[PDB]
């Protein structure tokens, strides 16, 4: 689970807190990313 | 006899000053391109020099 603020971070080459201490993807990532908004589901 | 000893330095002086110039690169310093552009980008602009 991610929020939206920063979700784009997801990717190779990204900086900020989740690339840099939460989850890093490598430079030659081959693969897809998918995301979908779970506020009915989810919403400390 | 002169003139093989001044081509091959000339030869040998431009091979080296080619290493001053960019080819499009942000910088000709490979260490000053690396240390300020994140690795993504950096190489790119190493592929080019």
């Amino acid at each position: 689970v991610i929020r939206g603020d920063e979700v784009r971070q997801i990717a190779p080459g990204q900086t900020g807190k989740i690339a840099d201490y939460n989850y890093k993807l490598p430079d030659d990532f081959t693969g897809c990313v998918i995301a979908w908004n779970s506020n009915n589901l989810d919403s400390y | 006899l002169q003139d093989v000893v001044n081509q091959n330095a000339q030869a040998l002086n431009t091979l080296v000053k080619q290493l001053s110039s960019n080819f499009g690169a942000i910088s000709s310093v490979l260490n000053d391109i690396l240390s300020r552009l994140d690795p993504p980008e950096a190489e790119v602009q190493i592929d080019r020099l």
